């Protein structure tokens, strides 16, 4: 059932917050690894598009 | 030759032709300096590209 799937989404959202609470620092380095990436993505896309403009 | 700068001598040649002819007239277009600046430009592109790439890789 999709009921336990969405209840899974939010309740294991909380479970996720807790599992991250187990390693906030590791979570930090991880998320930062994500952040610099995507930020650089949109960055270079927009700037290259603009100079192109 | 000499690896000598284009920016120099052309002025020397300027007065030179201002002499060997009685009036300035040669009105020549500058050499090499355009090559200089486009070289700085392309190497600059190398700088941007390679640097952002390597930084991203360090992030990796």
């Amino acid at each position: 059932g999709w009921r336990q799937f969405v209840s899974g989404f939010n309740e294991a959202l909380t479970m996720a917050w807790r599992a991250l609470a187990a390693n906030k620092m590791r979570t930090l380095l991880t998320m930062l690894g994500i952040i610099i990436g995507i930020a650089s993505v949109v960055s270079i896309v927009v700037v290259g598009d603009a100079a192109k403009q | 030759k000499e690896g000598f700068d284009s920016a120099e001598a052309e002025q020397q040649l300027t007065r030179l032709l201002s002499l060997r002819h009685g009036k300035k007239d040669f009105f020549t277009w500058n050499m090499d300096g355009v090559l200089k600046t486009v070289e700085k430009t392309t190497r600059t592109l190398q700088l941007f590209l390679t640097l952002v790439a390597v930084i991203s890789l360090v992030v990796g």
